[PDB]
């Protein structure tokens, strides 16, 4: 019945900017919407609620407004905290309900753009003696997370068996850190000799390797 | 007011399963509670609310799934028959307004910190843990392999240590089991005088591990 | 501090009231077997009366702390005021066309005048006022304002229309029919006896107790900083109404020389 749809899946801004992120219910509510933000690895923290009216304990940078149909939340004053997801929710009606909650918008912190440092790990003797190599490369303290890395054994291309991860945006620095993973059999570990992973990021003229020979 | 969250379990697919949210500090005759799940990586979603008189609104995909009862001090959330889609982490909340038959039941605060239940067929396993030794700065980690299910907590010479220490998300892999790496940043001319070790704790296995990385 | 006042005043509404219905029914079912048609229709005024005297602890325990009764309870409270509301008016109605059959058609009167009719007649008023009451009820419910309940009725944007039946409702009922009825019927009587005094003195007193709680509710309607002196005007008006009940067995037993007869007795 009241579908909430927020319209900016993700917005990117710079510290001390505006941001505005849209809510829209399918069907009129008269000025009912609360708005709740969620930091990373947390539980959910009340902003507004009545659409206007702030959560005590909440700053003024939070300005809550609309009402029927379209509602608007604008964050004046941005700060390198400020990066978490925002969901607006329905208070009008709980009968007949798919979801009382929209799909959540997600801010992130525009930054100046840095280059990762690039680490190199090779499979430690007690995984060998088990009978599986991994070999890890170490991205750290870059943005923005659009960063790519290739691993190459003996300068050939391999597929299918890496892993990446990738951590959420520091509240601090607003930075990011990835890491990915290249899983081996313990016998295919000897039959080769140099391996390498590469990476390719903004924040470099050209793609840093870095790379070791078993020894 | 304070709201915790009980009964996070492995629970195979079929057997039923509860989860209970301990109250403190007000009075359930006065407010309505709220139920809502989160999976890993998407938005909330509301499964269901108990209002001031002890009348249960679920949303359209929950009926006959889930069942909530409340009592002086607890509320309980009922799950018939779980299936491997329920995987999830569980929020209880408190609605300081709202009414008796649920219409204008918006704001939500205080939150709880969220239970994790897992469904699945497979047997709990402990973790492997290996170091990624050292070679301006280096970085070193503890790599955590093969762990079902989760959550595994990683930390630094028994939480002296904090700065620079990025764990990232674990990682499913083809077997079904969890991997996990912890990397801390550190001065290089450091790497002969201090120790580092890596606390490693899986609590669904009881698993404790102290493994120092040396280069 | 006006909730304490208001409820030491409920109070004392709730005493006197209690104690005059008690004694007008103690005097009707002792010393008569309410053989006259005149009776029942006391008797019945008497018993709605009692219906408002049984709201009043509820509202003292109300203004004071709040409202911890639940939902049934805030739907039957409600219930007992407007079924006393709607029956008490009904009452006065009947009696006045009675005391006109009677002054008017004498000749016919006796035909009317007996056990039965009053019976029925009593059993249709109380249907009539429980259906009548029965749209409202509907909508009274507990909400909670931050931790604080408190007794009320909510309307969406889409059921919104069923508040304006129901004001209009209550007014076009509760005053024009009743009051058109007494218009006719008392001017006629006057003409033909004054060449009682008692029904015209209730009629008097229940109109002017009521006619500014509908007034209000009548601008309260055409409405749906105006909203600050209306709400006071209908608190207020509230009380000026409550008082209706408490009066009824002091006009009876001032003016009739049958509860004087028995309540000198006493």
């Amino acid at each position: 019945a009241y579908d909430m749809t927020q319209t900016p899946a993700s917005v990117e801004v710079a510290v001390g900017g505006t941001v505005t992120i849209k809510c829209q219910a399918s069907q009129s509510i008269s000025s009912y919407l609360s708005w709740y933000q969620q930091k990373p690895g947390q539980r959910p923290e009340l902003l507004i609620y009545k659409a206007s009216t702030l959560a005590s304990g909440v700053s003024s940078r939070f300005k809550g407004s609309g009402s029927g149909t379209q509602f608007t939340l604008t964050i004046s004053d941005l700060e390198a905290a400020d990066a978490a997801t925002y969901y607006c929710q329905q208070g009008y009606t709980s009968s007949n309900i798919d979801n009382i909650f929209g799909g959540g918008t997600e801010v992130v912190v525009k930054r100046t753009v840095a280059a990762p440092s690039v680490f190199i790990f090779p499979p430690s003797d007690e995984q060998l003696k088990s009978g599986t190599a991994s070999v890890v490369c170490l991205l750290n303290n870059f943005y923005p997370r659009e960063a790519k890395v290739q691993w190459k054994v003996d300068n050939a291309l391999q597929s299918g068996n890496s892993q990446e991860s990738v951590t959420e945006q520091d509240s601090k620095d607003s930075t990011y850190s990835l890491s990915s993973t290249l899983t081996l059999s313990k016998a295919d570990y000897e039959k080769h000799k140099v391996y390498a992973c590469e990476v390719t990021h903004q924040g470099l003229s050209s793609p840093v390797t870095k790379s070791f020979n078993r020894g | 007011q304070s709201v915790e969250e009980s009964g996070g379990r492995l629970v195979t697919p079929g057997t039923p399963l509860t989860l209970t949210c301990t109250v403190s500090g007000f009075s359930l005759s006065n407010y309505a509670m709220i139920w809502v799940r989160q999976a890993p990586g998407e938005g909330l979603e509301w499964v269901g609310t108990i209002s001031l008189g002890g009348y249960t609104y679920y949303a359209n995909w929950a009926k006959g799934r889930f069942t909530i009862s409340k009592t002086s001090t607890t509320v309980d959330l009922k799950i018939s028959s779980p299936t491997t889609e329920d995987t999830a982490t569980y929020f209880c909340a408190r609605a300081r307004w709202s009414t008796d038959s649920a219409i204008y039941t918006y704001a939500f605060d205080p939150w709880g910190p969220g239970t994790l239940v897992t469904v699945s067929s497979a047997s709990t396993k402990g973790p492997s843990v290996f170091p990624l030794a050292p070679s301006g700065t280096a970085a070193l980690g503890c790599l955590v392999k093969d762990y079902f299910p989760e959550p595994v907590t990683v930390s630094w010479n028994s939480g002296a240590l904090t700065s620079g220490v990025h764990t990232f998300p674990a990682v499913l892999q083809s077997s079904g089991l969890y991997s996990l790496s912890s990397v801390v940043t550190v001065p290089s001319s450091s790497l002969g005088t201090q120790t580092y070790i890596c606390n490693v704790n899986h609590k669904p296995s009881n698993t404790k591990v102290d493994k120092k990385v040396e280069p | 501090n006006g909730k304490l006042l208001l409820a030491v005043f409920y109070c004392l509404l709730f005493v006197f009231s209690l104690l005059g219905n008690s004694l007008v029914i103690l005097v009707l079912v002792v010393c008569k077997k309410l053989r006259s048609i005149t009776d029942v229709y006391l008797l019945n005024l008497a018993l709605s009366d009692l219906l408002f005297v049984f709201s009043f602890p509820f509202q003292t325990y109300y203004l004071l702390d709040q409202w911890v009764f639940g939902t049934v309870m805030c739907k039957v409270v409600s219930g007992f005021y407007y079924i006393g509301f709607y029956s008490s008016m009904f009452f006065i109605t009947l009696m006045s066309v009675d005391r006109y059959l009677a002054v008017v058609h004498a000749v016919y009167a006796l035909k009317v005048r007996t056990i039965r009719m009053g019976t029925t007649l009593c059993l249709a008023v109380w249907l009539t006022a429980i259906m009548a009451t029965i749209p409202l009820l509907v909508f009274y419910q507990v909400a909670s304002e931050d931790g604080v309940l408190q007794c009320y009725s909510f309307y969406n944007q889409q059921t919104l229309k069923w508040k304006i039946f129901t004001n209009f409702k209550m007014n076009i009922l509760g005053l024009l029919i009743p009051f058109t009825i007494f218009m006719f019927c008392y001017i006629k009587i006057l003409h033909q006896l004054k060449r009682i005094r008692l029904v015209l003195i209730v009629v008097i007193a229940s109109l002017l107790f009521w006619v500014p709680f509908n007034v209000v509710l009548f601008l309260t309607s055409l409405h749906s900083s105006i909203s600050q002196q209306l709400t006071y005007a209908t608190h207020v008006t509230e009380i000026i109404s409550f008082t209706h009940c408490c009066v009824n067995p002091v006009i009876y037993a001032f003016v009739g020389e049958k509860f004087k007869k028995h309540l000198s007795e006493i």
